[PDB]
């Protein structure tokens, strides 16, 4: 019933900015962490951002803070990922993933949506 | 950062043996480690949080042991739908990352 | 336990009275485990056996707490042990 | 050693059974007689749904004993009496083992309209919650392992039938059936379909007489996951039989239902004929003008119909049938008429529950 | 580990949770029990209805006086005929609703304890006190 | 004597009573001011009672809320005690006076006592805390 | 229009148990205590207890300890009178009286029913 | 939220734009206070006692 529902393929030209969207459905979407993953095509799994979906808070790793940009929409439970200025680097397979979050705090990525492809 | 890598590199193995995966940390990480299954093509599925906890759904037969620097993943029977990649991760502190990643086969 | 005769070829009333007055759900069954008639609130349902275009219930006297039985025609091979379920309770009546 | 403390607004709630409203949209201009219903019936609706998903914890559902199923009964019992002015009725009075009944008659003006039905909602006050089952696979009674709280129902449509269930909601994943008790021979098993069956049923331009045609091949399929189904219940290895009916009232041994304001009774003799073991079908529609009435025990007497075309197209969602229990094969058949069993299959898994926000616990305070 | 703060789950959001996490939630489910011609003035019962039902249980807070609400601690002593277990097991092991259900028959009297005991013997004390 | 403890004169009960018991069992009487075609007419005048009641309830509680005590049914004020208002003994007043007469000889001066109590110590009260948090 | 009216007199069988009723007119039920008091015809009176109607509670004297019961109604405004295990000694008038009960304390017993004659 | 000191806040400036000055961050204020503070005042005494 948990379920994370990303949107289709896009391919993009380098130099411009990228949005993705992942809506989630039958979990209630305030209350839990939801955290950005990327895998490159051959790699393994590289952390890009983690975002409180009620106070909006939100928190990027170093390498890629001042160019991706993490935000979300309550009145739809959907949360969306800017990643601005690509490169060949960032080709690859996009993945929202549900936060466990017990004791407030970061736990594990229970449920993940189904992937978006960017190149 | 923490780098975390993780041995052997590529496994072989038959169906119904029991086999380990040693993942190590450059620091120290407490209890605070999460192993992930991911099939080619999907997405991963979680298998341990708190470093020894089943989650609900998972097959009883997976196990974790560890701490400090020192983790094992240990399965005791293999089956042809336990075949994939596994990972490891850290949440101490920032940033995060995963494992380098384990073929079995 | 209650026990009726009939003659053959007269008219027979057979009773099962409930504890209250109001449409409820009652059910008429043989001893077979074979339906005869039962209600589905506003209406009148019939079983498989036999005696389906021989049994008749009055539909004003059903307010009245009682749900009548009328069989016409009596026959050799109807003697047998008639059960009422009204909220699950066992009324039994043996016809001859 | 240890000292109480008082809780204000727990999450804890009690079962309760007090009143609700409808609180649905109503468009305030046309005269369909649902709508101008509506206005004076309660508010419109609320347009962004409150959806509270729980955390782990089990509930008992019982929809053989809800509450709600009364609240549906009055309210459509006072919009179908204030709505079908009939031109005469006859009811018994029955005056008080000698009862004298006199079959008073009421006659009033009896004009033609459209009865095209709406979905409603059923939304509580304040200080109640509803709780809403969401396993995929629900018996019907019992526990529910993930409840999710709603601030008030989907869109039901109030509809009248008998034989068949029309314009309803589908299942999850599998066609259900529900039943409050296996090997009794008298309660009435409710099936649920996991696809629409579309049926057209119209009145071709003698003026009692429409054809009424269904699919053959959708829902052979649909018998066959229906017969799937229901074979775990009964040893997977018995025969199973559809017959048409046995005896009764003219509204519960056909097809009775309602299309733009005519009183459709379609005979079904022809639908349930098949016996299973280990192109368009065609029924007769004949528009009555005699109707047994559902709301109370009485008969009613209405006037011709509107010359003209009438069509109407439904989705077949559900069947109300009832086991015939021998001395070996199982025979199945389609039963109904009330209108209680009608709309359990709609509320087959909502709860009504009552806030007690306010308790006590112990711990080490003082003053 | 790291965080990013508090969250927010809903009304009726940690019914299912522990003892402890929901100690916290009380504010949420606070708000909604007051919330806000025939079949014209059913509406109209229901609301002053909801209204009543909220001034009662505030009376009944105002009259064990604290007035400083959800929460305040009182010295009635915690019988140890009722509820037997263990502090760790009734407070970080055990949901809100079995609490409710195992003191379902013993609420009364702890009403009435906490009316009498706590409102003449707290009050006319100070008065007592007071006199220099 | 002999006792056995205390027992209950119920609603309005301690009228004639002076002081004592009318001045401790404010409690019985302070807790039933909520109570815990046809319809068209007398459906809105019950509503039409409940709602006054509702009014009479909080209103009144509203003038507790303005003399900030917060400990309901008792309080205390420092507002000093004129003895133009009434000059008798305390225990002329605890001992030998209904509650009823007490208020029949105070209510012409009960609005004095309103106003003074309303305006003074209320506002001298706060915006003096404000000056007490100064450091 | 302040009274206390008991039940008919009664005849009984020693070892039986005997119950006489006290229906309170004209006062406030459960504002006064109620005292019991026998008379044997020949001499002074005897006292047997006495009892709150309010709180339930009961008090009863050394010589009739377990012998001697008291209960209450408040629905009907009434006290009843349980006296077990009888011999010949307790054959006389039954009375029922209302004390005045001044500063929560026993002042006076000022009205006093009619009386009930035990055999 | 109000770059305006302490001395001007209260002497020379009204309510109502005040009211217009603050009603772009009403909801910020009201969350803060209504949430924190008294989550950490509370249990905080039951510590403390
Ligand atoms: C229903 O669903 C809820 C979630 O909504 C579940 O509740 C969670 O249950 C897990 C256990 O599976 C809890 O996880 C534990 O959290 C601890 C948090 O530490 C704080 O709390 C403890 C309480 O004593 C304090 O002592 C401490 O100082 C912190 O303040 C972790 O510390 C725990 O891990 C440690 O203990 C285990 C015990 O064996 C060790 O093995 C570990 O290695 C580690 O040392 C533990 O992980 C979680 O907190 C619960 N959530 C909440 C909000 O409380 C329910 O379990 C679930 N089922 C039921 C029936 O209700
Ligand atoms: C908890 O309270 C109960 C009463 O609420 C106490 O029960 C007492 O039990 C004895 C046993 O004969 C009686 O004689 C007393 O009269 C009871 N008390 C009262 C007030 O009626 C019980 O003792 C208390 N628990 C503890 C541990 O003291
Ligand atoms: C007391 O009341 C009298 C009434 O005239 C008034 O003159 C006097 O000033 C009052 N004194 C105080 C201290 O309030």
């Amino acid at each position: 019933q948990e379920v994370l529902v990303q949107s289709g393929a896009e391919v993009k030209k380098p130099g411009a900015s990228v949005k993705v969207s992942c809506r989630a459905f039958g979990y209630t979407f305030t209350g839990n962490a939801l955290h950005w993953v990327r895998q490159a095509p051959g790699q393994g799994l590289e952390w890009l951002g983690w975002i409180n979906p009620h106070s909006g808070d939100t928190t990027t790793s170093q390498k890629f803070q001042g160019r991706v940009y993490m935000t979300r929409d309550k009145s739809i439970n959907t949360a969306f990922l800017d990643v601005t200025r690509l490169t060949s680097d960032d080709t690859g397979i996009y993945y929202c993933a549900r936060d466990k979050y017990y004791g407030n705090e970061a736990v594990g990525m229970d449920v993940w949506g189904q992937g978006t492809s960017v190149t | 950062d923490i780098q975390l890598t993780q041995s052997p590199s590529f496994l072989s193995a038959s169906v119904g043996d029991k086999v380990t995966i040693t993942c190590r940390a450059s620091q120290g990480v407490r209890n605070e480690l999460a192993w992930y299954q991911q099939k080619p093509g999907k997405a991963p599925n979680l298998l341990i949080y708190y470093a020894s906890t089943l989650q609900s759904g998972v097959p009883s037969r997976f196990s974790a042991t560890g701490s400090g620097t020192h983790f094992t993943l240990t399965v005791s029977s293999l089956q042809p739908e336990d075949f994939a990649t596994y990972f490891c991760q850290h949440m101490s502190s920032y940033p995060l990352t995963f494992g380098g990643g384990t073929k079995v086969e | 336990k209650k026990v009726v005769l009939g003659k053959k070829g007269d008219t027979v009333e057979l009773t099962c009275t409930a504890s209250q007055k109001k449409s409820i759900q009652f059910h008429w069954k043989n001893s077979n485990q074979i339906k005869i008639l039962g209600n589905q609130g506003s209406f009148l349902t019939k079983g498989p056996s036999k005696l389906n275009d021989r049994a008749d219930s009055r539909r004003s006297l059903w307010d009245q707490g009682n749900f009548p039985l009328i069989i016409k025609n009596l026959k050799i091979e109807d003697s047998d042990t008639y059960i009422c379920e009204v909220e699950d309770q066992k009324e039994e009546v043996q016809l001859l | 050693n240890l000292w109480v403390t008082v809780y204000y607004g727990v999450p804890v709630w009690k079962d309760a059974e007090t009143t609700l409203f409808c609180a649905s949209d109503a468009k305030a201009y046309e005269t369909e007689k649902h709508n101008v219903w509506a206005t004076h019936a309660c508010v419109p609706t609320d347009p962004n749904p409150q959806e509270i998903h729980l955390e782990n914890v089990t509930e008992e559902f019982n929809m053989w004993k809800n509450n709600m199923v009364e609240q549906m009964h009055t309210d459509i019992i006072s919009l179908w009496d204030q709505s079908l002015k009939p031109c005469v009725k006859l009811t018994p009075l029955c005056v008080t083992r000698l009862i004298n009944c006199n079959t008073s008659a009421i006659t009033q003006a009896c004009p033609k309209v459209s009865f095209e039905p709406i979905p409603i909602h059923y939304c509580a006050p304040a200080g109640f919650a509803i709780l809403k089952c969401k396993d995929k696979k629900f018996n019907g009674t019992g526990p529910c392992p993930s409840v999710s709280t709603v601030q008030c129902t989907h869109g039901i449509k109030p509809v009248v039938s008998t034989q068949l269930l029309l314009n309803g909601s589908l299942a999850e994943e599998e066609v259900m059936i529900r039943s409050e008790n296996i090997t009794n021979n008298a309660k009435n098993i409710l099936v649920q379909f996991n696809t629409p069956v579309q049926i057209n049923c119209t009145r071709p331009n003698d003026i009692r007489q429409a054809h009424c045609n269904v699919s053959k091949a959708t829902w052979n399929e649909t018998l066959g996951k229906v017969v799937k189904q229901l074979r775990k219940h009964f040893g997977n290895n018995t025969i199973i039989r559809f017959a048409n009916s046995s005896g009764g009232d003219l509204e519960v041994t056909t097809h009775s239902f309602n299309c733009g304001g005519e009183f459709f009774y379609c005979n079904t003799s022809g639908l349930f004929n098949s016996t299973w073991i280990s192109d368009s079908i065609t029924l007769p529609c004949r528009i009555k003008q005699i109707i047994n009435m559902w709301q109370r025990i009485g008969q009613a007497m209405y006037a011709p119909p509107i010359q003209g075309v009438i069509r109407c197209v439904s989705n077949i969602t559900g069947l109300i049938l009832t086991r015939d229990g021998g001395s070996t094969t199982e025979t199945f058949r389609p039963g109904g008429g009330d209108m209680r069993d009608n709309w359990r299959s709609e509320l087959y898994k909502y709860k009504v529950v009552k806030i007690e926000p306010l308790g006590v616990a112990p711990t080490r305070c003082k003053r | 580990a790291v965080g990013i703060g508090a969250v927010f789950l809903g009304f009726l959001g940690a019914a299912g949770s522990t003892m402890g996490a929901a100690s916290m939630t009380l504010t949420v489910q606070a708000r909604n029990l007051l919330s806000g011609t025939v079949w014209g003035i059913k509406q109209l019962q229901a609301r002053v209805l909801a209204v009543e039902r909220y001034l009662r249980d505030q009376q009944l807070l105002g009259i064990w006086g604290c007035s400083g609400k959800l929460i305040c601690c009182t010295n009635v002593p915690w019988n140890s005929s009722w509820s037997n277990r263990n502090l760790s097991e009734i407070w970080d092991n055990m949901t809100w609703l079995q609490w409710d259900k195992e003191i379902s028959n013993y609420t009364q009297i702890i009403y009435g304890l906490l009316e009498e005991s706590q409102n003449q013997q707290e009050k006319n004390e100070q008065d007592l006190l007071a006199l220099d």
